[PDB]
RNA sequence: ACAGGAUAACCGCUGAAAGCAUCUAAGCGGGAAACCUCUUCCAAGACCAGGCUUCUCACCCUCUAGGAGGGAUAAGGCCCCC
RNA sequence: AUGGUUUGGCACCUCGAUGUCGGCUCGUCGCAUCCUGGGGCUGGAGCAGGUCCCAAGGGUUGGGCUGUUCGCCCAUUAAAGCGGCACGCGAGCUGGGUUUAGAACGUCGUGAGACAGUUCGGUCUCUAUCCGCCGCGCGCGUCAGAAGCUUGAGGAAACCUGUC
RNA sequence: GGGGAUAAGCUCCGUGCGUCGAGAGGGAAACAGCCCAGAUCGCCGGCUAAGGCCCCUAAGCGUGUGCUAAGUGGAAAAGGAUGUGCAGUCGCGAAGACAACACUGGUCAAGUGA
């Protein structure tokens, strides 16, 4: 499985060799760097930390500073870590190594992961999709409220009722990837992905398709 | 008046069982005697004056009748139907450590001094222990006879 | 009890010798035995021991 | 229980090796190894058999008593012989051939059928109708034979499938 | 979703008690949208309060020198501000 | 023989107050399974059924008439499941029915009046203390003070299906 | 004993019957009416009742002889059923019994049937 740290862009569109319209969200893919490899003999489980993002050297804090020249690579504003299956996939990177956005071909299925849009304090109408009372024929001052509730007189566990909406991280599946630019570092992936224009993404190999 | 054990009295020993083919509650009631402090004559229910207990080779531990593949371990989450289920089988494979620590828990008093008891109880799957800078003494399940 | 079984005896065969060797001594000064002067209760259980039957199932 | 108390004979030419109760065996065609039940022990018999000595007579141990001694013997006469089952098909357009180490069959579907032989067992077929498998372990030869045989639902009508002998 | 594991009804293999037989009491296999994994998310207040690292890694005063109390700092954080 | 889902019987519980039917909104559980899944015998040729075991993961439509539940009907559908939970749910809603006072018809009564007969009309109150539940913080703890990245015990969500 | 469907935690009578009412204490997990036992007060003394003695929980993972494989113990019927222990019978049988290869003959080798 290979992955990739990415910034959201926006969308736009593309037509294709059968002139079929196609809504293509772009994500800059840039470049990333590793920073850590996680061994099964030391962590426990085997994983990659890439780093992305260009940030000044004075608004680095110290902590992550000295973890940044440990593993010997200039400071980046944004860390991960990519969770692979066992050591033979994880023997082909080290440290210092760059990754691009050409680690993926056209045609390919992608995961991309970010954190959804947030949508503050939420009515049950719009957090859970309830079905409304009526607007008129009577009805007093319950045109959204959920209604009833529901032995033993208590409110059993998971109630969706009304809260705060969003800012959840959000995995989108079996994106098709419609165009690797590899001039720009830009993904062209076909479909919508989390998260508004500007914010981080996490770009994997599909796990089913 | 009748003792009662002070702040420096209490005087902790280590003691290592080995669970090879031991009768789960038959080791389980030794276990809960010893870290409950029943076994010495300075005894007062109001202190935790037991013993430290390591327990090895867990997984070897001896369950007779069909209990194997017919006793459950039940949990619920509190939401609706979260009530799951693994018979002794499962368990004994999965978190080998599991069924011993929930039979000796259960044969000590549900106290606060229960819980305080609990943390001086340590039980491992496999034949070695982390603790040989203690110096546990080996422990074996006898009985009186009157 | 538990002195008693520190001195492999249970405690119900110790109280049926310490009453059959006819030492009058109670449960009080018993524990206290047990607790402050080992010796003493261990003397005690050697001389119930003595003053047990030889067959204690016996009819 | 009477079967259990006559010691199944041992060839000179087949290895017997006890050790407890694991009992490893190499003859001829193959080695098997066999474990026995605890209630009973067996000892090589030194005229060239071994003894499977039950010393209770509890339901238990008198039930599992000659079932030691069949199993006992069916692990020597396949190990020493092997074990060989035998096969065919009955009705027209039903075509069977061995394709290297596996079995292919067109019994029919849309799809071509493919068997995979595992170890211990060899497919032979000398004719498209006919056709047989061989092993030196009767439970595993029993086991691919009726895999086999379920390739087609049984026909009272026609009975047009597979039939053993 | 795919794939794996243990299974239900069920189909079986190898066979005793019960010289035969018996999918069975010893065993070994197949077998479902149910079960365990698998997918997504939360999760160390998981009191067994986890792990891998990186940074600071030091200066006073008082009572009585046993411990405590107070002050000033580092890494860092918060408030004020946009 | 089961069950307390149907009418019952008792009057143990409340008359210094326990809302009475349907409908809406939102559930949760059982399996005695309507569809989908695995089966078996067929008085099963195939198709398709009949009947029966396992199986509760998901799903289980929109309208006409009636206050209705129930029910009949109209179109579909893979299917249009049966039940428990104060015959769930009015400090969540309705007030069409029932159940005050107005008025009329039929019948009973000399009459005032009456009818588990009909007909038209007819105030549904409350600023959430505690438990519960959905979200969000403050404090302290995790044996010095901090900061990045994380493992996951343990939970939650999702699980449908047709035509070609 | 009557009424009711010998159903009711139904209802109505009899009882030198009991308890509660008006009764604490111990036991039955909790438990007015069941079991033990009637509290004058104090004791950091002893023996017992009912009930109990692996741990929770005081006292036995007591001793001896047997039984149970169902977690029966730790809920229930008509009925069904090659489970098993004991005892009692009968049928057949070394002239070779049963099985195996209706009734008869050969191999075989002790029990075989209700």
């Amino acid at each position: 499985r290979k992955g990739i740290l990415g910034t959201k862009l926006g969308m736009t569109q593309v037509f294709d060799e059968n002139n079929k319209v196609v809504p293509v969200t772009v994500v800059k893919a840039g470049p990333n760097v590793v920073t850590r490899i996680r061994t099964t003999e030391r962590d426990g489980y085997s994983a990659v930390q890439l780093a992305y993002g260009e940030i000044s050297p004075r608004k680095v804090i110290k902590p992550v500073a000295g973890q940044f020249a440990a593993a010997g690579v200039n400071p980046r504003r944004h860390v991960a870590e990519l969770r692979l299956d066992d050591e033979a996939a994880v023997a082909e990177y080290e440290v210092g190594q760059e990754l691009t956005a050409e680690i993926f071909s056209d045609g390919a299925y992608v995961d991309v992961t970010g954190t959804s849009k947030g949508k503050g304090f939420a009515g049950t109408m719009k957090r859970h999709g309830f079905r409304g009372q009526g607007a008129a024929h009577g009805a007093q001052a319950v045109h959204r409220r959920p209604g009833s509730i529901g032995t033993p007189g208590r409110v059993f566990k998971g109630t969706r009722m009304s809260g705060r909406m969003g800012n959840d991280r959000v995995t989108t599946q079996n994106l098709k990837v419609h165009k690797v630019d590899a001039e720009n570092g830009v993904l062209l992936i076909k479909g919508a992905i989390p998260g508004r224009n500007g914010g981080l993404v996490v770009v994997r190999s599909a796990i089913k398709r | 008046p009748t003792y009662t054990p002070k702040a420096g009295d209490t005087t902790r020993s280590w003691y290592v069982i080995d669970a090879s083919d031991v009768v789960l509650g038959r080791l389980a009631s030794a276990a809960a005697t010893l870290l409950r402090g029943k076994h010495k004559p300075t005894f007062t229910p109001n202190v935790d004056g037991g013993d430290f207990v390591i327990v090895i080779n867990a997984d070897k531990i001896a369950v007779s009748g069909d209990k194997l593949t017919k006793k459950f371990a039940y949990r619920h989450s509190g939401y609706p139907g979260g009530l799951r289920k693994r018979t002794i089988g499962e368990l004994l494979e999965k978190h080998p450590t599991r069924v011993v620590e929930n039979a000796i828990i259960g044969m000590l008093p549900h106290n606060k001094l229960g819980r305080q008891i609990q943390k001086k109880l340590k039980v491992y799957a496999g034949p070695d222990h982390p603790h040989a800078a203690q110096q546990p003494i080996p422990f074996e399940i006898k009985q009186v006879a009157q | 009890n538990a002195a008693a079984r520190a001195n492999d005896i249970t405690y119900n065969r110790l109280i049926q010798g310490l009453k059959a060797a006819g030492v009058e001594v109670d449960r009080k000064n018993l524990a206290e035995l047990a607790v402050s002067d080992p010796a003493a209760f261990t003397a005690l259980v050697d001389v119930a021991r003595a003053a047990l039957p030889e067959d204690v199932n016996a009819p | 229980s009477r079967i259990g108390k006559q010691p199944v004979p041992v060839p000179s030419g087949v290895d017997v090796t006890i050790n407890g109760q694991n009992l490893s065996v190499k003859g001829p065609k193959g080695t098997l190894t066999l474990d026995v039940a605890e209630p009973i022990s067996v000892s090589r018999a030194e005229d060239g058999a071994i003894v499977v000595t039950r010393p209770d007579d509890e339901r238990r141990s008198r039930s599992l008593h000659g079932l030691s001694r069949t199993l006992i013997a069916n692990l020597v006469t396949g190990v020493t012989e092997g074990y060989t089952q035998k096969m065919e098909i009955f009705g027209v357009g039903y075509r069977v051939q061995l394709k290297g180490q596996n079995l292919e069959f067109a019994l029919g579907y849309s799809h071509p059928v493919l068997i995979e032989a595992p170890e211990g067992i060899t497919f032979a077929v000398e004719s498209p109708t006919k056709f047989s498998v061989s092993g030196i372990d009767k439970q595993k030869v029993g086991q691919i034979s009726a895999v086999i045989r379920r390739l087609r639902r049984p026909d009272p009508y026609k009975g047009k499938g597979v039939r053993y002998e």
